[PDB]
């Protein structure tokens, strides 16, 4: 069988195809995802909430309930679990197959949390609940510091608010950034009861 | 016919959003729903008793409980809809004739249900910041909803 | 700040663009103000990158050398140096078509692909170079040499796409491994394939030397530099050739004795698969380590930062530990806050740098827990990171023990310490924990609500009294640099610290007076969950445990399974959550791959032989490299991980070839009519150079991740003698056994 | 004109091929959607107050 | 709308929490917002 | 209709440190009066009140 006859004679066709060979390949390096691992942690949405000096009993009945109430049931759910907190933030994490499209999956959870979002108290629908994609692929960690304690953990995320984050989160394929520490700045009032 | 159902759903989702604040705030309070209609029935499980020792609402709320969110879990299953009588509610049944007795107007005892059935944001004693060496964070507990 | 990246992202894209910005930015910061890059695990690819790019190269040299050694013309040699380049640098389009990225496990797939598509390349030249040691031309010898494999070529094409492509189709997580791994091979099978077919017999029909025409440039200078080793090379080669033919000539008189041995080796084969421990992603160095501090219940956050810093300053004077990440409030159990527990990540100086025998990961971990344990104020222990950043357990457990029929917390926490109550009793689980914690102290306050509405004051008014000053309200917004910022009113710190500071506290009535709670309230102490997780819309209580690597899941799974229908209370059921609920979903696939894929290159395999017994002795032959390979791994008491089996796909696929090329040979020369021995003879002897070429081109290159002590060697070695057995036993079995089976199936066909 | 030509002379190649078709199908008919009718009621939402 | 606001008011009361909100989203090529004195807010956020 | 005399840019003066409107605009016509003494660009016009 003589497949090869053709470029035996050919050596120039050939080689022709296989530098196209080639240079697509070249092109496509230069285009490639580059990751330590492909996608293997399902996708998840996650949903927070604040109900400062609620016990945690009452933020898991009367904030979290009733979200997952009506998250409950949402296409292509795997699990879902809330957790309240004694410093009152409650976080919903809804787990789904894998595969499943994170956009997608979101939407649909936002538009749940949306349904069940007039039975929250006032004080935490004040301070407002945000329904996100979770972006499991951490790809660095930048701190910022104060290396002589010229400032405070405060200030420094506040900085990091004002002038830093937005930048880093405009890259390209950076698709969350998350700031760990110190809350933001506000204005205090603290009383004497007395 | 063709049109993708998720993001025909999500469209109108955004429409009704918009208009949400023209509504009357007591359909506000009970809140809206927009979901996508998945018209392919695939089967009809009836929760039943056989004596009558429970009644529709038991049932319904049994179903609610223990059954639909299982079922909608299952692989392909889209939609799980009930269909029957209302979910278990608190009712009372004013007396309005007792109720001018006292000299109580409606409005008044719906203030006091709201007033007296209620949950509590507590407070937490210990919690930062604290001056001290404050030994412990203690969240606090006080019954606020019937 | 974590910075997380999008799907189908450019980690190394990200990183410098991140440390750009950082660079510009820091040119603003106010004195006293800087950054740290802190953790940047991106730097993992980028070696994995090196790994590929220099064990190209490697592999590259490597075959040439083999070539010029064997066949002794530098230019036969050109034929691979360019081949296999082409076809792994033109992977990537085709891997970018399906969606696909670079990632360590595709990197990893083009590793072991760089074996079989050297293996092509010497396919190809070998044959084409015999043919003109037959006295032909390099046109004509090029002709024969292609009419003699081309129909092969795409036969084995197909044959490794029938049992890799298949691979790929798995569920689950190992399934998304698996399809790394097996894409890029089938890819670069497929192009290696097409290259064979027209690049490589094309360049050795314009450079190879035929009979007369010698000496042009450097092949002179070759002969004259090292015609010694030549002569003596082609001496020992010639008498290793004659006496393998002799013992293909003994076990083919002694045909039903090796089958015998055949039969005792596939037994061993069993049993070496069930020796070796199973293992799925192993242990690697991410160069960090994490300290958990959970100090007694309840305990104030000012406690916990004494506790945080005295563990980071500790960790900074212990050896090898280059920074100290800290964060007093946070907890394990989902990253959440809580007062009496903390965080110190301790990232390691890099691997390269003065981590040396004692000083590494494990150790550094061991030390810093000796000395935590000297902490007294807290509950310290220093864990190895997560392989995977997303899964966690890596062969065990987790579930959730849940309250469906309102049990309240209490019944439920007994429910799941009597759960695991029972179960450490001895079904070779191991130490199931929980995070499930009601007795963290708390104060219970009773509003008399007849008695608050005599006194004139309203409950909500007791209820707002509580939230405002204990609880901290928020306002309203205030403007601050065109930005909003929050006032929130609260207690003062010295007015709330204190359990009847409740009690100061004063309402008003309807008729104005300051009623104090101490006259409508009662504060008591009690117990309770800090933090309360609902799984699934129930109130649920975790326990997760496992046991031993060398154990699997399912018989563990069914021992809690069993255990948890044994013990858990009336209206508190379980459920499973993570790697296992999905496992559970999951119809394990790999019953339906494996047989489908044997099934597709038997068929292959038929199609290619014209026979229903042929392709037999191709696939009678793979268990045995099985062999070789596991009793490598087993000699150096490693696990069967996902790498190791990728290795050994491979490995299965590398003597399918080196079978189908025998007995195809075979073939012809009984279709010359040859006896079935001498033809099974003859074709042993005609492939016996190609195949010795790759092997001793594999095990060259095996040769330098033996000797690289000091190093980051330890899976370089891990994998380098597994590849030695499996190569030694892939060329041993090949060669001694398929002739056998040739003459077995050939004498039994027809009558 | 005509290609059988080949198959007539190679049956397990003819075989070969027939069989994955068959084994291609076995396959599918494990993977299909299965319902009375296809999609053929146009898309709604709903909305509720 | 708010009618009657200030156009710097409702740059800083109105446009100000609802961009501080709406920044970051994905693919976001930037923002603009517009505050009239006619008591209009607008806000464009154009794409990639 | 969406390009806006493409044969030319836009760019954007942004108050980052809680400089006033007036200085704002002050900056502003600074830029632009320096622009004009840099003979490489046309005219430079603004809708900034
Ligand atoms: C012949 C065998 C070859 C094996 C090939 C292994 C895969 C090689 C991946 C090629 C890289 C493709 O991805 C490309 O990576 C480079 C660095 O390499 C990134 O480059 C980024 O980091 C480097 C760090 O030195 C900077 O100098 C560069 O300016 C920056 O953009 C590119 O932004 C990205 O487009
Ligand atoms: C994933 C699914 C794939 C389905 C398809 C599988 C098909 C596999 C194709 C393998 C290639 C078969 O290709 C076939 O090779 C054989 C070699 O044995 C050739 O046949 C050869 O043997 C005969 C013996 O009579 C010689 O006389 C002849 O000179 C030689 O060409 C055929 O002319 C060629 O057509
Ligand atoms: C170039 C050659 C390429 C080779 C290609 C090989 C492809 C092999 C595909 C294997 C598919 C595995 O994928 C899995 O298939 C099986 C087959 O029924 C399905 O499994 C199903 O089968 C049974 C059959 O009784 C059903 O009753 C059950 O509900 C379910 O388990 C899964 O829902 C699907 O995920």
């Amino acid at each position: 069988m003589n497949i090869s006859k053709f470029f035996i004679d050919r050596p120039i066709f050939a080689g022709v195809l296989s530098v196209i060979i080639l240079l697509a390949g070249m092109i496509a390096m230069f285009l490639l995802p580059i990751s330590e691992y492909p996608e293997v942690v399902p996708p998840s949405v996650i949903v927070k909430a604040q109900y400062p000096g609620a016990n945690p009993k009452v933020i898991a009945e009367t904030v979290a309930s009733p979200l997952e109430e009506q998250i409950n049931g949402v296409e292509d759910m795997l699990y879902m679990q809330s957790q309240a907190n004694s410093d009152g933030n409650m976080t919903i994490t809804v787990t789904f197959k894998l595969g499943t499209d994170p956009d997608k999956a979101t939407q649909l959870v936002q538009n749940r949390v949306n349904q069940a979002l007039p039975r929250l108290p006032e004080d935490v629908q004040r301070l407002g609940i945000t329904t996100v994609k979770s972006s499991p692929t951490l790809t660095m960690v930048v701190h910022l510091i104060s290396p002589n304690d010229s400032y405070d953990m405060t200030y420094l995320r506040n900085y990091a608010l004002i002038n830093v984050k937005d930048r880093l989160s405009r890259i390209q394929g950076v698709g969350q950034v998350q700031l760990w520490g110190a809350g933001d700045y506000a204005m205090r009032v603290w009383l004497d009861p007395q | 016919l063709g049109t993708d159902p998720d993001k025909a759903t999500q469209l109108v989702q955004n429409r009704v959003n918009q208009a949400l604040p023209r509504l009357p705030e007591d359909v506000q309070r009970l809140g809206i729903t927009t979901v996508k209609s998945s018209p392919t029935l695939t089967m009809v499980v009836h929760l039943i008793s056989p004596n009558d020792s429970y009644d529709m609402t038991y049932l319904r709320n049994y179903a609610l409980i223990n059954v639909k969110d299982r079922l909608s879990r299952i692989q392909g299953v889209g939609q799980v809809q009930l269909w029957g009588a209302g979910d278990y509610a608190m009712r009372v049944w004013l007396d309005p004739q007792k109720v001018a007795q006292r000299n109580l107007t409606a409005d008044d005892v719906v203030r006091a249900i709201r007033e007296q059935n209620v949950q509590v944001a507590a407070g937490v004693i210990g919690a930062s910041p604290t001056l001290p060496g404050t030994p412990l964070q203690l969240s606090v507990n006080a019954r606020g909803r019937l | 700040m974590a910075i997380n990246q999008s799907p189908g992202a450019n980690s190394l894209a990200i990183s410098d663009e991140v440390r750009k910005t950082m660079a510009e930015l820091k040119q603003d910061f106010p004195a006293g103000v800087d950054y740290r890059i802190v953790y940047d695990p991106t730097q993992f690819v980028r070696s994995s990158i090196k790994a590929v790019v220099h064990t190209l190269l490697e592999a590259i040299a490597l075959v040439v050398i083999v070539v010029i050694v064997f066949l002794q013309t530098w230019r036969a040699s050109i034929i691979p140096l360019i081949a296999v380049p082409v076809s792994i640098v033109g992977t990537f389009s085709l891997l970018l078509l399906f969606g696909y990225s670079i990632n360590a496990l595709s990197l990893f797939g083009m590793v072991l692909a760089i074996g079989i598509v050297v293996d092509d390349a010497i396919v190809v030249v070998e044959n084409v170079e015999r043919n003109i040691e037959n006295g032909l031309t390099a046109r004509a010898a090029t002709y024969k040499a292609m009419q003699e494999v081309s129909g092969p070529i795409i036969a084995i094409a197909l044959t490794l796409v029938a049992v890799f492509v298949p691979l790929a189709f798995m569920s689950g997580l190992t399934g998304q491994f698996y399809k790394q791994f097996a894409m890029t091979i089938a890819i670069s099978t497929v192009i290696s394939a097409f290259n064979s077919l027209t690049l490589s017999p094309a360049l050795s029909a314009i450079l190879l030397k035929g009979h007369g025409d010698k000496e042009d440039w450097l092949t002179r200078v070759m002969n004259r530099v090292l015609g010694g080793f030549f002569r003596g090379f082609n001496k020992v080669f010639h008498r290793g050739a004659e006496n393998y033919g002799r013992g293909v000539r003994g076990v083919l008189s002694r045909k039903a004795v090796m089958l015998g041995l055949y039969l005792v080796l596939v037994g061993a084969t069993l049993m070496v698969s069930k020796i070796v421990p199973g293992g799925f992603v192993p242990a690697q160095d991410k160069e960090y380590l994490i300290a958990f501090a959970q100090l007694p219940n309840g305990a104030s956050l000012d406690r916990t930062e004494k506790v945080i810093r005295d563990m980071g300053a500790i960790a900074l004077k212990q050896p090898g530990v280059e920074s100290a990440v800290a964060f007093p409030g946070l907890s394990v159990n989902g990253f959440t806050n809580s007062s009496s527990a903390g965080i110190v990540f301790v990232t390691l100086k890099p691997f390269d740098q003065r981590h040396g025998k004692a000083l590494s990961a494990g150790a550094i971990a061991g030390a810093l827990n000796q000395k935590y344990a000297a902490l007294k104020d807290s509950f310290v222990a220093v864990f190895p990171p997560p392989p995977v950043l997303g899964l966690g357990t890596l062969g065990g457990f987790k579930m959730q023990i849940e309250d469906r029929g309102a049990v309240g917390y209490a019944r439920l926490a007994d429910a799941t310490n009597d759960f695991i109550k029972r179960a450490q009793q001895a079904p070779e689980l191991g130490p199931l924990f929980t995070s499930y914690q009601i007795n963290v102290p708390q104060l219970n306050v009773d509003l008399d609500r007849v008695k608050a509405k005599q006194l004139g004051v309203n409950v909500t008014d007791v209820f707002d009294t509580m939230q405002i000053y204990l609880g901290s309200l928020y306002v309203n917004d205030f403007n601050r640099f065109g930005r909003v910022y929050q006032v929130r009113v609260q207690a003062d710190a010295p007015f709330r610290q204190r359990a009847d500071d409740i009690l100061q506290l004063k309402t008003r009535n309807a008729a104005g007076e300051m009623v104090p709670l101490s006259s409508l309230v009662t504060v008591s102490p009690t117990f309770g969950p800090e933090m309360v997780v609902r799984y699934n819309a129930y109130t649920a209580a975790d326990v997760n445990g496992g046991p031993a690597p060398g154990y699997s899941s399912g018989q563990a799974q069914a021992a809690v399974e069993r255990i948890a229908a044994q013990t858990l209370p009336r209206g508190v059921k379980f459920e499973w959550t993570d790697l296992t609920y999905q496992q559970i979903l999951a119809g394990d696939s790999a019953f339906w791959v494996f047989p489908i894929s044997v099934l597709l290159v038997f068929l292959v395999l038929a199609a290619l032989y014209e026979s229903l017994t042929l392709p037999l002795a191709v696939i009678l032959i793979v268990p045995m490299s099985i062999l070789s390979a596991l009793t490598g791994v087993w000699l150096t008491q490693g696990d069967n991980n996902i790498f190791t089996q990728i290795g050994l796909m491979v490995l299965v696929g590398l003597s399918a070839k080196n079978a189908i090329l025998i007995v195809e040979f075979a073939r012809e020369l009984e279709h010359d009519g040859k006896t079935p021995f001498e033809a099974a003879v003859e074709a042993s002897r005609l492939r016996l150079r190609p195949i010795l070429m790759t092997s001793i081109a594999f095990i060259m290159g095996v040769v330098p991740l033996v000797l690289s002590t000091g190093a980051g060697a330890e899976m370089r070695h891990a994998m380098g003698v597994a590849v030695f057995f499996g190569m030694l036993g892939v060329t041993l079995f090949g060669l001694m056994l398929t002739p056998v089976f040739y003459v077995v199936l050939r004498t039994l066909a027809g009558g």
